[PDB]
């Protein structure tokens, strides 16, 4: 179990570590987030009781080091940094431990909503997604604009998600204009799986990382992109029995874990619609079309 | 952006432009199985193709034999149409390629933009303007040359006849217009407007008939009373 320690809390703000979340008051004495579970990455993220503009976090994985929060009074920010010296950040976190000014990453034992949202995340594919390699772990924030977003501007700070494009030479076979049209699965299968992810748990990473920043950052593009990579599934009338069943169990989990206040926005009615009733794998999906029945069928 | 009454002399502007329309694309005369079904059997139809500046007229002539042995034939029918455009804009020399292709229908779109992704600075548009290209099949010439065919075949024709050497593009597209406006309202009543006079013959190497200007204005006058007319013996106005 490892932590991720604060050196204070100087703005009021809303912490969120996962899906969970806490109010922490202006100077309160709040010096971090213990019993992190170790074997998954994690998301800290901030929403500054003073600007709710601006969400931002920190994706990393404790396994890649000792880190910590700490507030920069000159960018106004919680900052995400390394601690290189092994026997100062056990101090430091003993010593908090010991005056309990830590939360407990509160997980229930019978839960495995973390894992099942994280599933196919690796920390080396959001550093390539996101790059600053100077740091092990990864910034994002509402406002980042992925690389086809800026195609149709800062490329340091550009979200890069592979391009997908229906109408696009790389998805269409000169010559089977229309059967590539209608049909996806070249696309998916030889270009995308076999060609640029290698195989499905990169892709499904990818998708599962993309919703994720969607949901905690409100981020368009990455809410784009999820849509995306969902409808070129399915959109192909050929799918691998094994990422199909995947897909349903990835989606459900996604979909369960949405805020029902947010499915207004981070919701795409003709990519979903599509999907769940007339696309070639409107069968495939029986978990997510049920809980999206139950759950939103406003939408549909 | 879509075509529409307020842009409408862009048409007549300089930059190369092609309307297609793809309504004579598919035909069918549906019929009763001797099982007392219902099939359709297919006959040869055409993609109009028009240069509206300049009235030349690409006619691909889609023969019955494309169909054989293939499902979805509405739907084909639209990919089969923008494969036909696609390789009509390769022949043609780039100086002559158009800069952008108005589809008279939205269901081209998609199809046209994907057999044209070679060519990305070609405009593919689509109008809210409700052309009458569908009656192209009621000038006899064309219809003739359509159902005769044996074999896929391109022809080629000015839908202007000679108009343009005494008139505007802009005024020959009207006339087109209210043409085959009336054509398609009342195909026979506008026929008998057309071929009223004997005196009055159509040239070998035309599609309408030899009109003075002040018969020409006879015959406008003749064609807005039928749309008119048929306008109110449909909504009894
Ligand atoms: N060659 C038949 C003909 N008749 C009149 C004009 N033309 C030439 C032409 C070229 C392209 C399209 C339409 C017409």
């Amino acid at each position: 179990m490892n932590t991720v320690p604060f050196t204070s809390a100087p703005i009021e703000v809303t912490i969120g570590i996962d899906q969970y979340s806490f109010n922490v008051k202006e100077n309160q004495p709040f010096h971090g987030i213990k019993d992190i579970p170790i074997g998954h990455v994690h998301v800290i993220h901030f929403q500054h009781a003073d600007n709710s503009s601006m969400r931002y976090g920190y994706w990393f994985d404790c396994r890649m080091g000792n880190f910590y929060i700490q507030y920069d009074p000159k960018d106004g920010l919680y900052k995400m940094m390394e601690e290189r010296d092994g026997a100062k950040f056990e101090n430091i976190v003993h010593n908090f431990k010991e005056r309990q000014m830590m939360v407990s990453y509160p997980k229930i034992d019978e839960d495995d909503t973390w894992y099942n949202l994280t599933e196919f995340v690796q920390m080396d594919k959001i550093r390539k997604i996101v790059r600053k390699d100077e740091n092990q772990f990864s910034y994002v924030d509402s406002s980042m604009t992925t690389v086809q977003e800026n195609e149709l501007s800062d490329p340091a700070h550009s979200l890069n998600y592979t391009v997908i494009n229906f109408k696009s030479r790389e998805a269409i076979r000169p010559g089977h204009e229309m059967e590539d049209f209608l049909d996806k699965s070249y696309y998916l299968n030889t270009v995308m799986l076999q060609g640029i992810f290698k195989n499905s748990s990169n892709y499904f990473g990818e998708l599962q990382f993309a919703f994720l920043n969607a949901m905690f950052f409100g981020n368009y593009g990455s809410s784009l992109q999820w849509h995306a990579m969902i409808e070129l599934i399915c959109s192909s009338a050929t799918v691998p029995k094994h990422m199909l069943d995947k897909l349903d169990e990835i989606l459900y989990y996604q979909i369960k874990t949405l805020p029902e206040q947010y499915s207004d926005i981070l919701l795409n009615e003709r990519v979903w619609n599509i999907c769940l009733y007339s696309s070639f794998q409107k069968n495939s999906l029986h978990n997510t079309e049920k809980i999206m029945e139950n759950k939103y069928p406003e939408l549909l | 952006g879509a075509m529409n009454s307020s842009n409408y002399a862009e048409l007549f502007n300089n930059d190369i432009k092609l309307f297609v329309d793809d309504t004579n694309v598919y035909r069918v005369t549906v019929h009763k199985t001797f099982e007392g079904n219902v099939a359709t059997k297919a006959i040869n139809g055409c993609i109009f193709t028009l240069n509206p500046k300049t009235g030349h007229l690409f006619l691909k002539i889609i023969h019955t034999s494309v169909w054989a042995g293939q499902k979805r034939l509405s739907q084909l029918a639209k990919w089969k149409t923008a494969e036909e455009v696609s390789a009509l804009v390769r022949s043609l020399p780039k100086e002559e390629q158009p800069k952008q292709i108005i589809v008279t229908r939205k269901a081209m779109l998609d199809p046209l933009e994907v057999h044209m992704l070679d060519f990305p600075n070609i405009a593919i548009r689509p109008t809210e303007l409700r052309l009458p290209f569908s009656a192209a099949m009621s000038i006899d010439k064309l219809s003739d040359v359509v159902m005769k065919a044996t074999e896929p075949q391109m022809v080629l024709f000015n839908i202007y006849d000679d108009w343009l050497d005494r008139i505007s593009s802009y005024t020959a597209f009207s006339r087109l217009t209210l043409l085959l406006r009336a054509l398609k309202t009342n195909e026979e009543s506008a026929k008998m407007i057309l071929l009223s006079d004997p005196t009055i013959t159509i040239k070998s190497y035309h599609l309408w008939p030899s009109f003075t200007d002040e018969q020409w204005i006879t015959i406008e006058s003749q064609m807005r009373d039928l749309i008119l007319t048929e306008y109110g013996r449909k909504y009894n106005v």
